[PDB]
This record gives C-alpha cells, sequence and structure tokens, in this order.
C-alpha cells in the first residue's frame, strides 16, 4: 500500500509494507484498556 | 488537569451529573488526569 | 499522634498525593496529574514535625 | 525513547494508477501519520555511569 504527501505532489513519496500477522504476548496484561480501535493501551 | 467541558463564571470546571455538576475547592484535581497519551485539548 | 495533633485529618488513598503529572493515578498508569507539593507523608523530622 | 513513536505525521493521503495516480478510495482522508520517517527520536544517558 503506497501513500502520499500533503505536498500532494500526488506521488508515492512514501510507502511501507503492510503485513497482517498473529499477535501473542505471553507476558502482558493490559492495565488500562479503554481490535483495531483504541491505541494507547 | 481535568480538561473538562464547559467553564463558568462562579463555576468553571463542569465535572457532570443528573443535570450538570461542578467541583469545588478544597479538592480540585491536584493529581488526576488527562490518560489517553494524546488527549489534545481541542476546542471546547 | 492522632489524639494530640490539633490539625490532623486522615486522608484516604485516592485523595492522597505526592507527585502530580509525575506518577500515574492509582496504579502503574503513566505520568498522571499536573504538579503540586506533596500531601500525605506527614513529616516526622525537621524544625516542623 | 518517546512515549508513542513520535510526531512528524507526514499527513499523507492516498494512491492509485498513472503516477500512483492516488486517491486510494479506501481513503485515509489526509490520515497518515506515517511511521514518521526514520528512527524514533530519543536521547540517551549513561544509565550506568
Amino acid at each position: 500500500q503506497f501513500f502520499a504527501l500533503p505536498s500532494t505532489p500526488n506521488e508515492p513519496k512514501a510507502v511501507l509494507y503492510a503485513e497482517n500477522v498473529s499477535i501473542e504476548a505471553p507476558d502482558t496484561h493490559l492495565v488500562y484498556k479503554p481490535s483495531a480501535d483504541l491505541l494507547t493501551q | 488537569p481535568f480538561i473538562g467541558t464547559n467553564i463558568n463564571k462562579d463555576n468553571g470546571i463542569q465535572i457532570g451529573t443528573d443535570t450538570t455538576n461542578q467541583p469545588i475547592y478544597a479538592d480540585k484535581t491536584y493529581q488526576p488526569e488527562p490518560t489517553q497519551w494524546n488527549s489534545e485539548v481541542g476546542a471546547a | 499522634n492522632t489524639t494530640t495533633y490539633k490539625e490532623y485529618q486522615n486522608v484516604t488513598l485516592p485523595f492522597q498525593h505526592n507527585n502530580s503529572g509525575f506518577v500515574g493515578y492509582m496504579g502503574p498508569t503513566m505520568r498522571e496529574g499536573q504538579a503540586y507539593p506533596a500531601n500525605y507523608p506527614y513529616p516526622l523530622i525537621g524544625q516542623t514535625a | 525513547f518517546p512515549l508513542g513513536g513520535s510526531a512528524a505525521t507526514d499527513t499523507y493521503s492516498g494512491i492509485k494508477a498513472n503516477g500512483q495516480t492516488w486517491t486510494a478510495d479506501d481513503n485515509y482522508a489526509d490520515r497518515g501519520a506515517e511511521i514518521e520517517s526514520g528512527n524514533i527520536f530519543a536521547m540517551e544517558i549513561n544509565l550506568a555511569a
């Protein structure tokens, strides 16, 4: 997925691979969760 | 602190209730929060 | 001494405070508060005791 | 390190044919804090000396 630039210069000035995955975490118990919606966990 | 909504003469921070609330000064804030590392105080 | 201190008033845990914006609120939460002089520890030393 | 990646948010917004002709419909209307180009800004301290 390629992206852009406010400086429209409608040109791919910046792209990064997007790569799904499967997150474990054996070690973490979120201590303030307020999924793909949140952040700041 | 308490980045809260509505401010009011004789009043000001509007914590909030059945209708509307307001705190008071023997304990306003002191050590409470934003805690979303991000709450950018916007309008209002 | 609870019964000799004229101006003592006990304070519950949530209402205690030593660091504003310097330690989370009631847990390992991050950097909570703004700033302020301490409240709780009730100094036991110094010219004021 | 800082407390949330960092702020540089090249607010970018879209892509397509001709020249990445752009306007990714699943847009991101100027949504685009991209991994703000580069390393994650931070400082050091010889936390051992």
